[PDB]
RNA sequence: CUUGAGUCUCGUAGAGGGGGGUAGAAUUCCAGGUGUAGCGGUGAAAUGCGUAGAGAUCUGGAGGAAUACCGGUGGCGAAGGCGGCCCCCUGGACGAAGACUGACGCUCAGGUGCGAAAGCGUGGGGAGCAAACAGGAUUAGAUACCCUGGUAGUCCACGCCGUAAACGAUGUCGACUUGGAGGUUGUGCCCUUGAGGCGUGGCUUCCGGAGCUAACGCGUUAAGUCGACCGCCUGGGGAGUACGGCCGCAAGGUUAAAACUCAAAUGAAUUGACGGGGGCCCGCACAAGCGGUGGAGCAUGUGGUUUAAUUCGAUGCAACGCGA
């Protein structure tokens, strides 16, 4: 309201070395299970060692560039009105937005188990197709289709 | 209104006869007439045309 | 096609909507981009980025004709009075004489009440 | 007799008035070229206008009304009210010296004249705006606010009506009572030796002193202190209505009650409260996230219903696994 704060940060990667990979594991993580989150925002990336190949650290993140998006909107109410003012999304929650989307849709495969329902969407994303990669342009549609305002 | 200066570039300047009609000249009219209404606002800006 | 090079391009600006209209020298029409009519209208025309977007449109449109250097003429207080002239100076368009002529009867006729909103 | 009031001389400013011409900007319309799928409007829309080519853009023409900037707490007028420019006819005001008149003055029931806007009669006029009216929209309804159109009227000449929050809500004339800053308009004067420095008048704003006032406030342009004359008030509703008289083409105006009914109606100001008033500032209030309820089954309370009883209390949040 009146006051500021900086970040809530916690322990890295527990060896490939990653503060911001802990989100992963974390956004991720559900009821509390940060112990099994770590089996699953791990094994992932060794699955998609074979259906990749270079590091799995670049292979994240590589297609992850396919899901982030860098402009959005916020409704302002303004004489009765409430505009849908654009506005372009900075790194910080930039790289956050898209850990939801890509966890959320990984959750919606509706297959077997995530370690695979997770990885299909991590690669989907360079490749191009899924729910979650689907967001990263669907939010450009409200985007600029409204640079009337800001 | 007229504009020349050679010189390249495009700064602006369009503010020079602007502060001179733009859309306020504009403004001022366009509606209705005051007619009685100026009489009054137009003498009673004055009442902070002091202070 | 006929080639100018020296032409000019009105832009009336009205509180809901912006029409440019790319004269040749002597006032001869040769293309006229409208705001409402550039894939968006309403609340969401009018604005400035938006309503701009038809004043470059002239080009994809216009400038088939071949033209350089040239004048601008404004008239209307529409939100775009302006936003539409950066468009001429960025689409390659050079620039000369920019007079506004936006009408002003020294009091003679007399505009309607309304406005009760 | 002259200080009141008035005439003469010379000048001073001003939208004072009536008449007659004239100017430029803009809208509308009509015409022609260019050019093409939109314009216009709104919160959005729709009606409306567009391919029979609008809008925009340019060229020519017609017409009516109004006079941007100047322009202002500016000015003039009894008030109403009066703005481009020029001419003609014409009213008042003000300053300068004296000259002349010699109380010839103040006020005024009745009487007479002027009267915003709307409206009325006759004949003209008609661009823009717009009662009425017609669509479109909003709404539960919307005979409105909003949009698209649009007749009277708004303009002119003559005649009529005489009303307005015709307001400073403050009758006119005269005499006096601290001052401060500004406006405007005459005139005397100072190296004029400056723009300016000092006087003295006419009108004019803001402030405020004593005083006045119920208070708000007024305060040398008084609501202060005095005088001359006039107009008017006497509880609220009934009612500025009815009846009559007078005036008017009319619409209506003017004069102006009673029955009955109430204990008030009312003015200024104080405290709080509230506002679809303003400024400012907080709380998981929202915004940013995560996880829920209403879905399902069951548990528990409750309302209802039922019953011989379904013991009683708890009810917006602040009752409803609450007293239990
Ligand atoms: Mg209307
Ligand atoms: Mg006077
Ligand atoms: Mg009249
Ligand atoms: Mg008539
Ligand atoms: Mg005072
Ligand atoms: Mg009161
Ligand atoms: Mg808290
Ligand atoms: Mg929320
Ligand atoms: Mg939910």
């Amino acid at each position: 309201r009146r006051r500021v704060i900086g970040q809530r940060k916690i322990l890295p990667d527990p060896k490939f070395g990653s503060e911001l990979l802990a989100k992963f594991v974390n956004i991720l993580m559900v009821d509390g299970k940060k112990s099994t989150a770590e089996s699953i925002v791990y094994s992932a990336l060794e699955t998609l060692a074979q259906r990749s190949g270079k590091s799995e650290l670049e292979a994240f993140e590589v297609a992850l560039e396919n899901v982030r998006p860098t402009v959005e909107v916020k409704s302002r109410r303004v004489g009765g009105s409430t505009y849908q003012v654009p506005v372009e999304v900075r790194p910080v929650r930039r790289n956050a937005l898209a850990m939801r989307w890509i966890v959320e849709a990984a959750r919606k495969r509706g297959d077997k188990s995530m370690a695979l329902r997770l990885a299909n969407e991590l690669s989907d994303a360079a490749e191009n197709k899924g729910t979650a990669v689907k967001k990263r342009e669907d939010v450009h549609r409200m985007a600029e289709a409204n640079k009337a305002f800001a | 209104i007229k504009v020349r200066e050679n010189e390249p570039f495009d700064v602006a300047l369009r503010r020079f006869k602007r502060s001179c009609e733009k859309a306020g000249v504009l403004a001022e009219v366009r509606r209705r007439e005051f007619y009685e209404k100026p009489t009054t606002e137009r003498k009673r800006a004055k009442a902070s045309a002091v202070k | 096609r006929k080639q100018v090079s020296d032409g000019v391009a009105h832009i009336h600006a009205s509180f809901n909507n912006t029409i440019v209209t790319i004269t040749d020298r002597q006032g001869n029409a040769l293309g006229w981009a409208t705001a409402g009519g550039s894939g968006f209208r309403g609340s969401r025309k009018s604005t400035p980025f938006a309503a701009q977007v038809a004043a470059e449109r002239c080009a994809d449109a216009v400038k088939e004709y071949g033209i350089k250097n040239l004048e601008v003429m404004v008239k209307g207080p529409g939100p775009g009075r302006e936003s539409t002239i950066r468009a001429l100076n960025a689409a390659g368009f050079r620039i000369t004489n920019i007079t506004d002529v936006t009408p002003i009867p020294h009091n003679g006729c007399r505009p309607p009440k309304k406005r009760r909103v």
